[PDB]
């Protein structure tokens, strides 16, 4: 079983930014990364991919065998394009308004994959907690695991460290992934309104209702999603730029403070 | 299977025009109604 887990920040980045998209329903993805001894055995978890949910409901959060085919190729992709060992790790879900820690679902569902390999470790998001009595906003993570009680079934959690590494700048691969959430929220209304289509004999001023229905979900999507990360990437490219000349200012001062000197 | 409900439904303006109907009429009255009777399919999931 896994003694510890380090994350890099490039991936804790994506799996934040896909827990704060939405509060009306939890949302999940998995963990590519590698097994790893060191000083103790480590999960290094590298980047993730996320996941569209179709049952939806509370506390219903699995992931499909296809969903891990799909997900195994992908790790076989990466590992070949960084030439890193990369396998499926791990998994994540978002808990808003709702405590970190796991439910007893949650925990059948990690011995679940655990049966898969007991190194396999879960993760949660608990996301915008609102309190007007403090006033304050709230947002919490954790990871975890599950051991076989000491009676019959009824699986029990247990804790593992988790640590965020420090990855200073932004790895291409979290930003393909970033890009991917627009690409799935738009593919889901898209299925949503194909399979809508599928009664073809229906009323046409109903349709015309579905199609505004249909419009006004993909403005807010663009409205809350798109545009917000859009804009997100072009400040970022500002602060690059403005960075890219203050560190070039200050390689000159040392490239002459190192010259005068000795 | 065999799991059936029977929901009946109407439009405001026809419980209207019966209304009407009747409280024109100062004894019992009675008719028919006409109409189509569709099943629809709920694949509900339970838990998993
Ligand atoms: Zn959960």
């Amino acid at each position: 079983a896994v003694q510890a887990v380090h994350l890099e920040s490039d991936a804790f980045l994506v799996c934040l930014n896909h827990a704060l998209s939405t509060e009306k329903e939890e949302v999940m993805g998995l963990c590519i990364g590698e097994l790893n001894d060191d000083i103790i055995r480590i999960v290094h978890i590298h980047s993730v991919i996320i996941l569209r949910r179709s049952d939806k409901r509370k506390d219903r959060v699995e992931i499909s065998p296809e969903q891990l085919s799909a997900a195994s190729t992908e790790a076989e992709r990466l590992a070949e394009l960084t030439g890193r060992p990369m396998r499926v790790v791990g998994w994540y879900h978002s808990h808003p308004h709702i405590t970190v820690w796991p439910s007893h679902v949650d925990v059948r569902t990690q011995a679940m994959y655990q049966m898969m390999d007991q190194g396999f470790v879960g993760l949660i998001f608990s996301c915008f907690i609102e309190d007007k009595n403090t006033k304050t906003g709230r947002v919490l993570y954790t990871c975890f695991q599950s051991i076989q009680a000491q009676k019959s079934s009824e699986y029990e959690r247990i804790e593992i460290p988790i640590h965020i590494v420090p990855h200073i700048t932004i790895g291409k691969v979290c930003l393909e992934s970033a890009v991917e959430l627009p690409k799935i929220l738009c593919q889901e209304e898209q299925d949503a309104y194909r399979r809508i289509h599928s009664l073809t004999h229906l009323d046409s001023v109903t349709k015309i209702h579905n199609g505004s229905v249909f419009t006004k979900n993909l403005c807010s999507q663009m409205s809350a999603v798109s545009g917000p990360l859009l804009q997100w990437l072009e400040d970022r490219l500002e602060q690059n730029q403005q960075h890219l000349q203050e560190l070039q200012q200050e390689k000159e001062e040392l490239m002459e403070e190192l010259s005068s000197l000795e | 299977m065999e799991g059936e409900s029977t929901l009946g439904v109407l439009s405001g303006f026809v419980l209207g025009a019966l209304t009407f109907h009747h409280l024109n009429t100062d004894s019992d009255t009675e008719g028919f109604l006409l109409g189509e009777m569709k099943g629809e399919a709920k694949n509900s999931i339970t838990d998993s």
